RNA sequence: AUACAGUGAAACUGCGAAUGGCUCAUUAAAUCAGUUAUCGUUUAUUUGAUAGCAUGGUAUAACUGUGGUAAUUCUAGAGCUAAUACAUGCUAUCUCGACCCUUUGGAAGAGAUUAUUUAUUAGAUUCUUCGGACUCUUGAUGAUUCAUAAUAACUUUUCGAAUCGCAUGGCCUUGUGCUGGCGAUGGUUCAUUCAAAUUUCUGCCCUAUCAACUUUCGAUGGUAGGAUAGUGGCCUACCAUGGUUUCAACGGGUAACGGGGAAUAAGGGUUCGAUUCCGGAGAGGGAGCCUGAGAAACG
């Protein structure tokens, strides 16, 4: 469904003139994110409208690129990913088993499930808790 | 939701804001009750 | 400072000296680059609503640009003070006789509390606010919201007892009568309900009626008269019914004005008779007598009016509007000037010898 | 009061206007010539 | 008369079918003074962006109401102007007035009429006492100051040249905007005299590098069937001027293309009157002149439509003899030397129809 | 702090000004000007602590008000003018030109120069862009932006400019195997040959440099200032020539 | 005053913060400029930098553009018909970005009649306008969408709803009334 | 020196007064220390680029004189006059160039000729005179709806020198005709500088005689809107229930400002960290406004 809300979901400033009778009647815009990442076919030719999509929305990726594992997918277009690493602790000459859970916006183009390993990039702040946007999923 | 919920919650300052007040009735309600009865229903 | 009608002498003591189509901001810049009675009697953006304090010495008004309140004192004849709030306040009443406590239905779907010492805390209302009235024999702020709810707030409990039910999508005007302490609610679906406190029951429901063009009304005035027995309803076609207390027949049946909605009906206690003010967005305010039901006078400020009040003594009609000066009218034909502008009778002599 | 010094200042201002116009014109013309010879070569 | 509220007070009260609109008899009694104040509000110069925004406001003011307000406005404009010198004489001026004030009045007239033309493209009327008389007065006085005075008054000669060019382009615009609503035969002889004085004499050497308004006007003459009366009024003066432009080889392909468009139109348009046959034989001389062209002089649209001109020549056959058939096989070897990769199979089939 | 700061404590000065600690308590704040702040050298500390031509700030002010000390052909009159890297300071009665250039120890230093080398200047072309009427321009490091450059100039170039008028004399591209100057980093002040140029994605473009005593080290392209070609440095170096022992 | 920061909110680990400092000026929040239909009344504000930001509290005239033909004309406003913020604001006529409005049609009628000669309603291949907007032309009032921010510039410039968005919002209109 | 020119009180005007200085009550990622972004924004000044009427108006301070009053840095009446005050208003070049000509070119003609707000486009990935010719398929990053360019509109709406100092020249129809030196302030845009704003990853004192929490008044996001310089549950309208976890969350104790330091035992590392550097917060109470590039100032 492409019109699931009371506002006409469309990207800004794109205009398909009804004066020409072209076959491809819906014009879609995307962009090459680069950074050693690929623009997937479902993103570049899907029928979804997003602003926080890293490939079709108006948010660029810049800064730090992180890795995580999918824990819970029970919020729209956003997934919390879990960072697992070891801790610098001085007292007893060893590490400590620690973890960090990072809420990350996801585009609906990628297909995701619990436990997938994902690489993400920093993006400009969208909401109170989200700071990152995914750039590549990988199944496991 | 955000502020669209009516829940009967207790408020601190407004309970002692201005209450109580006067019984400024112009009548004794003994005629006004049967006046309600003898309103436009009858 | 002029006169509109011919047989009767009316007086706009403060108002735009330019009549129409030459806008007020360019007019004031032009005339300041090329006599008022109260110091700084203007807002220079707009104004919403007026309620004179019960003492008859404070004039509280709400205006729009950086939405604020002008508190004037008739003793000082200037701003007692000014105070900015967040959003454009729509409905307000001063709870006490002095201005020390004020409540206001605020357009951001909330209720706010203006005070002497400051500003007590805002409280949200679950639906969009339509009309708030203060019951003053049982301490109640009750507000008809957007649609089917009329929420209720007691000043001893602080909680909400129960929202009253009005089975329409709009709550266009609410009033309370204290001579007989009943609740009145008029809705633009040609429906008017009357409610009963101390027992929590609706007692009356009426007032389907059509105009000449067969259109539904929009009742914007649900008031009553000084006796607390006969009521007055008024809607968008310049249409004024004055009903009695318990009959289906209106006592007075009048049509006037235009398709522009009338905004306020108010009573006046003359020396021998009862009179009526209709105020309409036909930029008009007509002054009837109720026995004849006759427009004895009429005032045209040439620019629209959003609210009217009459001073409790005699003579003065405050009017809150969208213009630069909040404007007020003097009527010699009901009584003299009040105790504090006591030279306006001599200014009346001046305009008559002019 | 209108002075010959003021007329001197005014014609000096007009002279500076036409002078900077001429300088911009020569700069644009020489850049066009440079780009033309670079593109032909 | 006020300034800072102008365009919005216009779009409030003076718009018909709006609030506080002026009634019909009130329009009848107050509109002349409205014409005068809007004459001032058009006489305003657009030296700034806000000033030209108010000029675009007045150009949106004019074409809404009706015809007779604007017609009386143009008659008052001509009254500030005059044509009674040139039309109390035949084409003479008794008191020569080449003053900058006079030509400035003419230029302001040109500005206001081209503005109302551009905003009222189709529904504008042509009041005869307000367009032909002052426009030919303007361009005639332009030619008068062109030939009488020397090059000393460079201000006057420069503004005269701009006035003349604006006169050509506004005459072209009004002709292409009305088409054939009415017969111009009242002063058609006089406007054709103004046509035949400079243009057939010196049309090819001057207007050859880029397409001109005069050439577009003569294209419209050939395009619409009623505008042949100049050609049938003289001994084909504009036709031989067109032939001279075609014969000159320094003329650009973008100039010569629309000439052959008009040539296809005038060959396609039949009329059973005098001189039409000698006219189309002069267009056969134009075929003789286009014979070396199209590949050493003259563009996919161009080569397509000129080939269509050859196909139309074949289908109607207004030219038949062995002379034009040898010229046809010469044009055939030329156009078959010409390329085919940028062409369409249907156009090749039309080549086969010619063959 | 509420707004911008406008003073500079003595100990908080950059270390390579060699300002002593026991003269007062403050240090001069360099003006708003062409070059940077934290890596510059003001005229006041130039004419007092560097050249010993004056004793007090009042005498430096009297000198600059007599207008002798031209800078880049133009006359300065203010005391806290922030001279930086590759600058021209022109003393007309002491008959000297000075290229303010770096040394190996990191300290800014003078170089006595005659007019045939004062008349030009090497600037690190840093940011090329376009502007009004579609015209191109190029932004150097010293606040000098040149509209209408030669289109063969790219990002991270070196341009030699006229000083009197302001036209570009010529330009030098960024090729591996040239003579470069290192501006930042730990080992700023050395010259050698750049052997190659690796690239990162969104990171620092690190460069290896071999110096003429044939030793390798690592710098960064943000620090690299291209000076010239093999055996032909376009400016006269100070003695030491990037050989540190 | 109205603060724009976030330290008055709870944290992300189920925790409330403390007051960090007093509200500094560089995070200001002001009154929304809920513009109503009326005679044009705009206020000027001097904001950060030398910025002159204008808040229209009443506006009478808006600019609207045809995207299909590609023109633009200044025109009055009949009034709001739909806004996806709140239906009560649609009722109380709050002119806002991304709202639906009814506009008069006689200036575009004058434009089409002047440029074409064919009166709308009742170069035809260049005159084939949509049937819904031609019915709105014959009625005298067309539909449009407004998306100029009211309280950042004090202007109302939008585009006349053409086929796709016009059809979606006409379906929304018919589902509303 | 018969307009002033030297000297200069007062007053108007411009600029600054948000720098500096002082104390430690608070707060355990709140600031902070390191690192990064601004492809998420704003900046007076500096510096450098950058714009094709022989001069109009008033309205006043300063100042003279009448005053009331008990009076503060109290005012009123009456009489003057200036601006960088305030408000206003004006002034020929390029493209193709036939033709004449060869050098060096003009010469009629056809054409074009600052700031906003919206909408639409572009900016895309073989032959040899072995002596010689082409006879074919913007910049930017890791990327930007980018800079930029264009059209049509649009605006309660703009600067596009009505200034000032020294000297006084060049030409000649010797008119006071027309030019011309050095430099002080102003004005748009862009860059630079100085800053301000939010931010990415890690690092905090003790505690389970403290295992459960936000879920309302947003606590998690999305759709959409207003708010400033800008993203943003910043807040608001609809929907779902999201996240912390003994990997101790949450709050509870520090007479704890933090960072750097200093003393200290020959050693694990321990006590001030008040000092003299960098950051952080603050000066009747509370609320609301003010000017400015810059404040929630301490005025």
């Amino acid at each position: 469904t492409v019109q699931s809300e009371r506002a006409f979901q469309k990207q800004p400033h794109i205009f398909n003139n009804p004066k020409v009778k072209t076959s491809k009647r819906t014009k879609r815009w995307y962009k090459n994110a680069g950074l050693g990442f690929k623009t997937p076919k479902t993103a570049i030719e899907g029928s979804y409208i997003d602003k926080k999509c890293p490939f079709t929305g108006l948010v660029s990726i810049r800064g730090k690129i992180l890795t995580g594992t999918v824990v819970s997918t029970k919020m729209h277009r956003t997934i919390v990913i879990r960072r697992a690493y070891l801790h610098y602790i001085p007292k007893y000459n060893r590490y400590e088993k620690r973890h960090k859970n990072v809420p990350v916006h996801v585009s609906p183009a990628f297909r995701v499930q619990v436990g997938d390993i994902v690489t993400v990039g920093q993006c400009r702040p969208i909401s109170k808790t989200v700071r990152f946007n995914v750039v590549k999923v990988s199944a496991a | 939701s955000k502020g669209r919920k009516l829940n009967y919650s207790v408020q601190d300052p407004i309970a002692n804001y201005e209450a109580p007040i006067t019984s400024g009735y112009k009548w004794s309600d003994d005629q006004i009750d049967e006046f309600f009865a003898g309103l436009l229903g009858q | 400072k002029s006169t509109s009608a011919n047989d009767v002498s009316v007086y706009q003591v403060s108002g735009t000296n330019v009549s129409r189509s030459l806008p007020d901001w360019i007019a004031k810049k032009r005339k300041r680059q090329l006599v008022e009675l109260i110091q700084d009697f203007e807002f220079s953006e707009a104004s919403n609503k007026i309620k004179v304090s019960r003492d008859g010495q404070y004039c509280m008004a709400t205006g729009t640009y950086k939405p604020q309140i002008h508190v004037y004192d008739f003793a000082n004849l200037s701003l007692k003070f000014d105070r900015h709030t967040d959003a454009e306040n729509v409905d307000f009443t001063i709870l006490s006789d002095d201005w020390t406590k004020s409540v206001h239905l605020q357009n951001d779907r909330s209720i706010q509390f203006q005070n002497k010492g400051g500003l007590h805390y805002t409280t949200r209302i679950p639906k969009f606010g339509r009309s708030l009235v203060y019951n003053k024999v049982n301490c109640d702020l009750y507000v008809g919201a957007s649609g089917n709810e009329l929420y209720r707030l007691n000043l001893e409990k602080g909680r909400f007892l129960n929202p009253f039910k009005l089975d329409t999508e709009g709550v266009n005007h609410v009033s309370i009568n204290e001579v007989n302490g009943l609740l009145a609610a008029g809705t633009e679906t040609n429906v008017v309900e009357f409610w009963d406190p101390r027992s929590r029951s609706r007692v009356s429901k009426l007032y389907l009626e059509n105009n000449i063009d067969n259109r539904p009304f929009q009742v914007t005035t649900t008031s009553f008269r000084n006796d607390g027995l006969t009521f007055a309803c008024g809607t968008s076609n310049g249409y004024s019914y004055i009903y009695d207390l318990r009959t289906s027949e209106p006592s007075i049946i009048k049509d006037q004005g235009y398709g522009f909605d009338i905004k306020k009906i108010i009573w006046l206690d003359n020396v021998g008779t009862e009179n009526k003010i209709v105020t309409c967005d036909k930029r008009i305010a007509k002054i009837w007598d109720r026995l004849d039901g006759k427009a004895y006078a009429s005032m045209e400020p040439s620019v629209d009016i959003n609210d009217i009040e009459h001073v409790p003594g005699t003579g003065m009609f405050f009017t809150a509007n969208e213009s630069i000066p909040m404007h007020t009218y003097y009527i010699p034909s009901l009584g003299p000037s009040p105790r504090w502008c006591s030279f306006l009778d001599s200014i009346t002599e001046e305009l008559e010898e002019k | 009061l209108v002075t010959p010094q003021r007329l001197q200042r005014k014609r000096h201002q007009r002279a500076l206007k036409v002078r900077n116009a001429q300088a911009q014109r020569e700069a644009a013309a020489e850049y066009a010539q440079l780009l033309a010879k670079r593109l032909s070569e | 008369l006020d300034d800072t509220l102008f365009k919005d007070e216009i779009t409030t009260f003076l718009t018909e079918n709006g609030s506080q609109s002026i009634k019909a008899e009130d329009e009848k009694v107050v509109m002349p003074y409205v014409l005068r104040i809007f004459f001032g509000r058009a006489q305003v110069p657009p030296t700034s962006g806000q000033k030209r925004s108010r000029k675009i406001a007045v150009i949106s003011v004019l074409p809404n109401f009706k015809k007779p307000y604007i017609n009386d406005f143009l008659s008052l404009a001509s009254e500030r102007l005059d044509y009674n010198y040139f039309f109390g004489n035949s084409h003479q001026i008794n008191s020569s007035k080449a003053t900058l004030k006079t030509i400035r009045r003419m230029t302001g007239f040109v500005n206001i009429v081209n503005s109302t033309l551009s905003v009222l493209r189709t529904n504008f009327p042509l009041h005869t006492n307000s367009v032909l008389q002052p426009l030919i007065y303007s361009i005639a006085m332009a030619y008068y100051v062109l030939d009488t005075e020397s090059t000393e008054e460079v201000h006057l000669r420069k503004m005269a040249s701009n006035l003349r060019q604006q006169g050509l382009k506004c005459l072209s615009s009004v002709f292409e905007f009305v088409g054939n609503t009415f017969d111009w035969s009242t002063s058609m002889e006089d406007i054709y005299a103004v046509v035949v004085k400079p243009r057939i004499s010196h049309f090819s050497d001057e207007n050859l590098q880029q397409p001109s308004s005069l050439l577009r006007l003569f294209l419209y003459w050939a395009h619409n069937p009623s505008l042949y009366q100049f050609l049938y009024y003289d001994e084909f003066a504009t036709a031989t001027a067109l032939m001279d432009t075609i014969s000159n080889q320094h003329v650009k392909e973008a100039v010569i293309g629309p000439i052959i468009e008009a040539a296809d139109s005038i060959i396609r348009n039949p009329v059973n009157d005098d001189h039409y046959v000698d006219l189309v034989t002069l267009i056969c001389t134009s075929c003789l002149k286009i014979l070396p062209s199209l590949y050493v002089k003259l563009d996919s649209n161009s080569i397509s439509t000129f080939l269509n001109l050859l196909v139309s020549i074949t289908e109607m056959g207004f030219i038949q003899d062995d002379h034009v058939r040898s010229r046809l096989i010469s044009s055939l070897i030329s156009i078959l030397k010409g390329k085919l990769k940028k062409l369409q199979e249907n156009d090749t089939q039309k080549i086969l129809k010619i063959l | 702090a509420r707004g911008p700061k406008k003073h500079l404590k003595r100990l908080a000065a950059p270390h390579h000004w060699l300002l002593d600690k026991l003269s007062g308590c403050y240090a001069p704040r360099p003006s708003a000007g062409p070059h940077k702040l934290r890596e510059s050298l003001p005229l006041i500390v130039f004419l007092r602590n560097r050249l010993k031509y004056a004793l007090n700030g009042r005498e430096v002010k009297a000198i600059l008000m007599q207008r002798h000390v031209k800078v880049d052909g133009k006359v300065r009159t203010d005391t806290t003018y922030p001279a930086g890297f590759m600058d021209v300071i022109t003393l007309d009665a002491t008959n000297e030109n000075f290229r303010l250039v770096y040394d190996v120890k990191g300290r800014f230093a003078v170089h006595r120069i005659t007019d045939e080398e004062a008349s030009y200047k090497l600037g690190k072309v840093k940011k090329v862009q376009l502007g009004k009427k579609g015209v191109p321009y190029v932004v150097t490091h010293d606040g000098r932006t040149i509209r209408y450059p030669d289109p063969n100039i790219k990002v991270n170039d070196t341009v030699k400019i006229d000083l009197a008028s302001g036209k570009i004399t010529d330009f030098i591209k960024f090729d591996a195997g040239k003579l470069v100057y290192v501006t930042g980093g730990r080992n700023l002040g050395r010259i050698g040959t750049i052997v190659h140029k690796e690239r990162h994605d969104g990171g620092f473009d690190l460069v290896h440099i071999k110096d003429s005593l044939d030793n390798t080290f690592v710098t960064r392209l943000n620090n690299v200032f291209v000076i010239g070609e093999q055996g032909k440095p376009y400016i006269s170096l100070p003695k030491g020539k990037g050989i540190k022992l | 005053g109205i603060s724009r920061d976030s330290r008055h909110k709870r944290s992300a680990t189920g925790a409330k913060r403390a007051q960090f400092r007093k509200k500094r000026k560089f995070e200001l929040g002001r009154q929304p400029a809920n513009t109503k239909i009326g005679a044009k009344r705009i206020h000027s504000v001097r904001t950060r930098g030398g910025n002159k930001k204008y808040r229209a509290l009443r506006i009478e005239t808006g600019n609207f553009s045809w995207a299909s033909e590609g023109i633009s004309k200044k025109t009055r406003i009949a009034g709001v018909v739909y806004h996806p913020s709140n239906n009560e604001l649609v009722r109380t006529n709050t002119l806002t970005k991304a709202a639906i409005v009814q506009i008069d049609a006689t200036p575009f009628r004058q434009w089409f009649e002047a440029h074409y000669g064919q009166t709308l309603g009742k170069r035809a291949a260049s005159a084939k306008i949509e049937s819904s907007v031609e019915s709105q032309f014959s009625a005298g009032r067309l539909y449009a969408c407004i998306s100029s921010r009211p309280g950042q510039s004090g202007r109302c410039d939008g585009y006349i709803l053409e086929g796709e968005e016009l059809a979606f919002y006409l379906r929304r209109l018919t589902a509303k009334k």
